[PDB]
């Protein structure tokens, strides 16, 4: 859930226009209830019937007036059901962070800079070693600690979050990911991936079949049939849309901007006391 | 597509009609306690039938006759419910207001659908017109 | 909307908990207080308090049970809260009424026994005309008033409330159906059907071919091409249905479970003055 | 008939029932036309009406999972161990009311 | 499958340690606010503070100076902003509550991947079994 | 490159931009060589970073669309109707202490 969040149902269009509204109504019930300096306890009362009873305060002054209270009342009473009805909808989501844009992303040059420490490894000994130690040699060096005896071992670790993330060969993760139950597992890049390269056919050199191999499998791949296969055979399983995952205790990480509002609230209030007993010579 | 939930104004989520015959029916109950307690005052029932629906502080006294409690408590039952309908109806049509979809992909219905009133095409001689 | 749908989300068992709990609550005050002026108003109060702190109250007793009364807005504010959770997860209801069930509902066979009376069509001389006739003669008499010109006609009829359900042969209906352009009607039991038949194949008589032909469709039923065969030929996209309904405009036929229980309670009302002007004498 | 048992699944291997019988007996077009017949009078409604449907008995609507007596009434009780330390509480204040 | 909100208590909307945090904070606030009274009857600024959180009309205790004023301002809209996430937060719990959902059709991938956890089975000999 | 437009639905018919030649270009065993050393060292990587990631304007996790002004703005109206039974003060007199 966004920190945020409580200001949301604020823009600064609703945010200004009912805080004018509360300055102009208060002048303006001032005002009448001079007919019928109590001036700065209406402030208290319309903030009161806009939020509930606050405290015994003298609300009934200026009998026509009680009906221009009421319909304040009508307003707060609408302001507060909209304020429910928006922050209701607004803390309902599935959200995916979108950790990582690629292998490429700051964050994998410099593990060390968030806490806790970036912990993620790939399995030694093959093509992507050799790819990754070639390519980002500092990278390699930090590796040499987060090797996994097998992919299922590290396939275990991401599962119960012993690894933060997973290099690997791309095809095979994807077709794990698949199957994986409970889809836990997110492969990403859309085809972003360093050394981007596909499987293929061999054929012995200069053989006279490269030709008809090659149009046909362009045939194959323009026509449609090769992705009917791909979902036949591949990662079909899963493939569902994260629509909302249970939100859960509304904790302190995710709502500090209360306790954030109650520091304030100390500190300006004490600037306030400060600033009232500044001024007693009067 | 910028998002943007629709509310025409605070008649949204309630029929026109219902605030008349509501505003109608709590003068007329008020009214009934009013008047047939003497054989045996309007305006502190007045500011009780309004306020009271309406969660104000205005109204200070109490009712002078005994059955006149009960007309209280099932008025304020009559006001969570109706306070508790209009913040849930108000909800579900903030949550089920989001704008149409955006187009699901090669299967999806406005594109496997040709219409007049959404028109798509690309550029003419080149791979994807072949395809 | 259900007319009494506000009660269905609360157990009746909770709901008089409730009841006992304040009857509790209130003999714990009277105790309170007959060590020693709000023993016939301390229920009202503690309902005021249930619902919303907006009546006056004789509320200053028992400054040691003042904390059970702030327990008791506890209990309040947690049950409005619930209360309103649970209202609102009444009122996303996916929108499904039905009308018909089958031709042997007793609408159609009594289609005088409603105010409107039930409407239904179907096309005049057609093969479906003769079947009712020769089926129903009581309701084909009451279809003479309502015949039909053609499909595209019984549609914009349906559509603009000329007619309400019509009549006709099932496969062009569902071809129909899946192929509106705005999906904004519905078929019937999803297949059951009255007079049910099938569409064919034609052949000469008792030719050699016949039995050739019923292995080879039944060859392709078992193997399974048909059932894409007409999901690709004359079903639709969105043939299934539309998802869940916005709650429109609050109809008094929806809220009207509480203008009956404001019946009753006047009504009770009149009768407890009834009975204070028989027990008025002390 | 049961109502707490609930059929699923769009209608797939869409067929039909059929009485066989061996090749060589003449019946067969006879019994066609008998079967064809009956379907066309409404005899096999009568069928329907008199074996299939009679009960109806049919889930519509279904609920939004109301609450019952289960994470509330509970709570009572918990509120109600509250109630306890009340009791102590009235008697805390004969030792603190006194003076 | 019957149909019932499963939940454990009125904790779920909140970790029971953020009841506690809240606990505490309405006490030291109130302490607070009694203490500032030096250059403006700490039971009755104590009880005033804890049932404005919880909406209770008992309790006279009122601030007199400007500065517990603005407090009293922020803390009435603290004490609804909690209720406000209360009410949000049971509301999206119960919406998206028994989203379980019986298998639409065989080409549901449930189906698919075999399991104890997911048995289905037929008449042996029959039509289905040869199909 | 610009947050105006977006991309929607999931990507079909994958292929690869080639670079095409005529079919006896003795040239192309080698080319065809050196774009797989060129994607296998990582100077691709370096290309498409500068220049296909310029990420310079970036929108993603669309919002739940925020009330706005005129959604309730004609709520403000209805208390400028209030203001005008301020401007019947006088007449509260004529209507209420005379009668
Ligand atoms: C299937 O139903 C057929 C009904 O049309 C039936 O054909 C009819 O059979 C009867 C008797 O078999 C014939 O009636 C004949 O009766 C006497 C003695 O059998 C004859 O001398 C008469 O001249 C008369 O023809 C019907 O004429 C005949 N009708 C037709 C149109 O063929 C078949 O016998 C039935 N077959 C089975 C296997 O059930
Ligand atoms: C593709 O790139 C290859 C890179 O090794 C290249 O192989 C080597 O190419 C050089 C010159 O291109 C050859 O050098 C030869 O050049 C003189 C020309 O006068 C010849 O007479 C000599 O024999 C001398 O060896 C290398 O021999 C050659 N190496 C091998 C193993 O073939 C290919 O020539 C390049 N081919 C194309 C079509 O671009
Ligand atoms: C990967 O290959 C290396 C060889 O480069 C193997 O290295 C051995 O590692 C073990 C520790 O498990 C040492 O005891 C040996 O002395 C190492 N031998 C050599 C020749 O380096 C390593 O076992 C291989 N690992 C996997 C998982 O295949
Ligand atoms: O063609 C091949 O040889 C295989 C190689 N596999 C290597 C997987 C990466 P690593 O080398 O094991 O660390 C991927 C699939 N294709
Ligand atoms: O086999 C056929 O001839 C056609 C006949 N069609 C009849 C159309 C209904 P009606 O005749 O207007 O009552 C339905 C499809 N099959
Ligand atoms: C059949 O109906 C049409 C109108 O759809 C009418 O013009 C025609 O005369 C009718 N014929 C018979 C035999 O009913």
């Amino acid at each position: 859930v966004s920190p945020s969040a409580f200001l949301e149902p604020f823009s600064a269009s609703v945010w200004v226009m009912m805080f004018v509204m509360l300055l102009i109504v208060s002048a303006i019930a001032v005002f009448v209830f001079e007919y019928f300096f109590t001036i700065g306890k209406a402030i208290w009362l319309l903030w009161g019937l806009v939020f509930n009873n606050s405290v015994p305060v003298q609300n009934p002054k200026g009998t026509t007036s009680k009906i221009m209270v009421s319909v304040w009342a009508f307003f707060a009473v609408i302001f507060l059901a909209s304020y429910t009805a928006n922050l209701a909808a607004f803390m309902i989501q599935e959200e995916f962070v979108d950790q990582v844009t690629g292998l490429s992303d700051k964050k994998f040059q410099r593990p060390h800079d968030y806490s806790p420490p970036f912990r993620f490894g790939t399995v030694p000994n093959g093509s992507t070693e050799r790819n990754i130690r070639n390519n980002y040699p500092y990278m390699h060096q930090y590796m040499t600690r987060f090797n996994q005896r097998g992919v299922e071992d590290a396939l275990v670790s991401l599962k119960t979050g012993k690894l933060d993330a997973f290099i690997y060969d791309a095809a095979v993760l994807n077709y794990k990911a698949g199957r994986d139950e409970g889809c836990k597992l997110v492969t990403i890049g859309s085809g972003y991936i360093f050394a981007s390269t596909g499987y293929g056919i061999a054929l012995q050199k200069g053989s006279p079949w490269k030709r008809q191999i090659d149009l046909a499998l362009l045939q194959f791949v323009g026509d449609g049939e090769m992705e009917e296969l791909e979902t036949l055979w591949l990662t079909g399983i899963c493939h569902n849309e994260k629509n909302e995952v249970m939100s859960s205790q509304l904790d302190i990480d995710n709502m500090a901007g209360v306790f954030y509002m109650l520091a304030a609230a100390m500190a300006l209030s004490l600037i306030t006391f400060i600033w009232e007993h500044l001024f007693y010579w009067k | 597509e910028i998002p943007r939930s629709t509310l025409d104004s605070f008649m949204q989520p309630f029929q026109s009609t219902l605030w008349l015959l509501v505003g109608l029916s709590v003068h007329v109950v008020a009214v009934m306690l009013y008047l047939l307690d003497r054989f045996s005052t309007l305006s502190s029932a007045m500011w009780f039938s309004w306020g009271v629906l309406l969660n104000s502080g205005i109204g200070e006294g109490a009712p002078r006759s005994f059955s006149a409690r009960i007309l209280g408590m099932v008025w304020a039952g009559f006001a969570m419910i109706i306070v508790a309908s209009y913040t849930a109806n108000l909800a579900a049509f903030l949550v089920l207001d989001r704008p149409e979809e955006r187009i699901t992909g090669i299967n999806d219905p406005r594109l496997r659908n040709p219409s007049d009133k959404f028109i798509y095409a690309t550029v003419k001689q080149s791979s994807v017109d072949i395809y | 909307v259900s007319p009494s749908a506000f009660l269905e989300p609360f157990s009746a068992d909770v709901w008089v908990m409730m009841f006992v709990m304040l009857l509790i609550v209130s003999a714990v005050a009277v105790f309170v207080f007959e060590y020693f002026f709000t023993i016939g108003k301390a229920i009202w109060l503690l309902w005021g308090l249930v619902f919303n702190n907006s009546v006056p109250v004789q509320n200053p007793k028992g400054t040691t049970s003042k904390i059970m009364v702030s327990v008791w807005a506890f209990f309040a504010v947690i049950f409005l809260a619930s209360y309103t959770a649970n209202l609102a997860a009444f009122m996303i209801q996916e929108e499904y009424v039905d009308q018909v069930s089958g031709l042997s509902d007793k609408k159609f066979q009594r289609p005088n026994d409603f105010s409107p009376p039930f409407r239904f069509g179907t096309v005049p001389n057609g093969s479906t005309e003769r079947n009712i006739r020769n089926n129903y003669a009581e309701m084909h008499a009451y279809m003479g008033k309502f015949n039909q010109r053609g499909v595209d006609d019984a549609l914009l009829s349906l559509k603009t409330g000329k007619l309400d359900a019509f009549i006709y042969d099932a496969a062009v209906l569902n071809y129909m159906a899946g192929r509106d352009e705005g999906c904004k009607l519905v078929t019937i039991g999803s297949g059951k059907v009255f007079a049910s038949t099938g569409y064919g194949i034609a052949i000469q008589k008792d030719s050699g071919w016949k039995r050739q032909v019923d292995l080879a469709i039944l060859q392709l039923f078992g193997d399974g091409e048909m059932e894409e065969l007409e999901a690709l030929w004359l079903t639709g996209i969105c043939h299934n249905e539309k998802n869940e309904v916005m709650s429109s405009q609050l109809d008094i036929d929806n809220m009207a479970g509480v203008f009956y229980m404001l019946g009753a309670a006047m009504a009770l009302s009149l009768i407890t003055f009834i009975c204070e002007h028989l027990f008025y004498w002390q | 008939q049961k109502c707490d048992l609930v059929t699923t699944g769009e209608l797939f291997f869409r067929s039909g029932f059929g009485i066989g019988m061996r090749k060589d007996s003449p019946w067969k077009q006879n019994v066609s036309l008998s079967i064809l017949k009956s379907h066309e009078n409404g005899f096999m409604e009568d069928l329907d009406k008199t074996w299939v449907r009679y009960q109806e008995c049919d889930s519509r609507s279904n609920a939004p999972a109301t609450l019952t007596f289960e994470n509330m009434a509970g709570v009572f009780m918990l509120v109600a161990g509250g109630i306890v330390a009340g009791i102590f509480l009235i008697f805390i204040e004969i030792a603190y009311k006194r003076h």
